[PDB]
C-alpha cells in the first residue's frame, strides 16, 4: 500500500512505472485516473497561456 | 408628425421633417436620446470585457 503509492505518483504525470499489474482492473482504471490527470495539466497549460 | 386633416400647418412642417431628416438633425438626436442620453455605450461596454481562472 506504500510500495504502489510511488507508483500513483509516478502515474501523476509522467515517469511510465515499472511495476505494472499487468492488464487487470488495475491496469485499467489506474490508467483511468491517469486519463484524467493529464486534462488538468493541459488546462493548466492552456489556462496560464 | 400629425396635424388636424385640412390645416396648412403640415405643409411647411412636411418641409421640416424631410430638411432636417435630410440634414441628419433627427440622426444627431437619435444619438443624443438613444446613446448620450444611454446608461451605456454599446461598444463601450463591449470595450469591456476581461475574464480570467477557470471554474
Amino acid at each position: 500500500i506504500f510500495n504502489s503509492l510511488w507508483f500513483s505518483l509516478g502515474a501523476f504525470m509522467q515517469q511510465g512505472c515499472d511495476i505494472s499489474p499487468r492488464s487487470l482492473s488495475g491496469r485499467i482504471v489506474g490508467g483511468v485516473w491517469w486519463f484524467f490527470t493529464l486534462i488538468i495539466i493541459s488546462s493548466y497549460t492552456a489556462n496560464l497561456a | 408628425i400629425a396635424t388636424p386633416k385640412g390645416s396648412s400647418l403640415g405643409t411647411p412642417v412636411n418641409l421640416a421633417v424631410l430638411k432636417l431628416s435630410e440634414q441628419g438633425v433627427l440622426d444627431k438626436l437619435k444619438n443624443k436620446w438613444w446613446y448620450d442620453k444611454g446608461e451605456c455605450g454599446a461598444k463601450d461596454s463591449g470595450s469591456k470585457e476581461k475574464t480570467s481562472a477557470l471554474s
